[PDB]
């Protein structure tokens, strides 16, 4: 994916 | 109370580069 | 946004990205109207003809952003949805009449240099500013042309268009809950929203009080930036009774 990974807390 | 006033613009009395184009259209 | 330019830092601090989880992608634009309420277009969340039917747990709200794809650590804030409210008379079948939805966030978002709500118009603000020829501003991370994607948030300023001209540009029935904007073919300037910009704000800066008001929501256009076509926007003031009702109730 083109999107940078988000912190795991938000998932 | 403080809606629609941008910290980096209105709050510091700085204008963005194209807001005057908007103003100039408001007769 | 087609034929726009890069936003300045903090230029649109009410801008919200609706971000899909799994698979990680831009779902739509939106706008921050308070510390717990986000405004968007209903068709961003529910549109049966394209099999769109997102629930609260399917997406995130990303506020304070500039870069499209980067995780903007210490700048952007990411919020979870508590609840989605779609207008009960949203007409997805026919014309996208009342293309409006609200979302309540799980927790209040902290305001900062990059994160700040836009004002909603009242009747008087609508009457003053929603006039043919008066320009507003459209922001988003959608496609740069019809048929690619920006590195940072894009801005374009566009004139409101006379209602008969709007109607004569399309086969779709245009209601009093919609307005259109964009330049005509002669004018020597261009620009439009495009795929991924829906649900974002059309804003105007009141010359009376120097505040920014969200007058429109990016709804739809036939293609993007075509000569003789215009963008259609949800008329926020006309739907404000509903907005106030959802917020006062919930
Ligand atoms: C279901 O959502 C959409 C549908 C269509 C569609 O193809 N439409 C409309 C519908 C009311 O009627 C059917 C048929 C008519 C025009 O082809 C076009 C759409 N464009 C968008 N969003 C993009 C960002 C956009 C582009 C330019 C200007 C603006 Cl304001 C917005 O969402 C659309
Ligand atoms: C959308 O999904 C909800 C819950 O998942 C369901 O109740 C609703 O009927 C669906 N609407 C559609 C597919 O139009």
């Amino acid at each position: 994916g083109d999107f940078e990974e988000i912190p795991e807390e938000y998932l | 109370a403080d809606c629609g006033l941008r910290p980096l613009f209105e709050k510091k009395s700085l204008e963005d580069k194209t807001e005057r184009e908007l103003l100039e259209s408001y007769i | 946004i087609v034929e726009g330019s890069d936003a300045e830092i903090g230029m649109s601090p009410w801008q919200v990205m609706l971000f899909r989880k799994s698979p990680q992608e831009l779902l739509c634009g939106a706008s921050l109207i308070s510390d717990r309420w986000v405004l968007t277009a209903a068709h961003c969340l529910l549109y049966p003809p394209w099999d769109k039917n997102f629930t609260e747990n399917d997406l995130l709200v990303r506020i304070g952003k500039h870069s499209r794809t980067r995780y903007e650590r210490n700048i952007e804030k990411i919020s979870m949805l508590e609840k989605i409210y779609i207008h009960p008379r949203y007409n997805w079948r026919e014309n996208l009449d009342r293309d409006i939805a609200l979302m309540k966030l799980k927790k209040p978002v902290a305001f900062s240099d990059y994160i700040h709500p836009v004002c909603l118009p009242d009747r008087e603000t609508a009457a003053s500013l929603l006039q043919a020829g008066y320009k507003g501003r459209v922001t988003g991370w959608g496609n740069l042309k019809e048929t690619g994607q920006p590195s940072v948030l894009q801005v374009v300023n566009l004139p409101i268009v006379e209602r008969p001209v709007c109607k004569d540009s399309t086969r779709i029935r245009i209601t009093d809950n919609m307005f259109c904007a964009g330049y005509k073919p002669d004018e020597g300037k261009r620009g439009d929203a495009c795929e991924g910009d829906s649900g974002g704000p059309f804003v105007m800066k009141s010359p009376f009080n120097n505040r920014w008001y969200q007058m429109g929501i990016v709804s739809w256009g036939e293609g993007c930036d075509r000569d003789g076509k215009y963008g259609f926007y949800t008329h926020v003031f006309r739907l404000k009774k509903w907005i106030q009702k959802v917020i006062d109730q919930f």
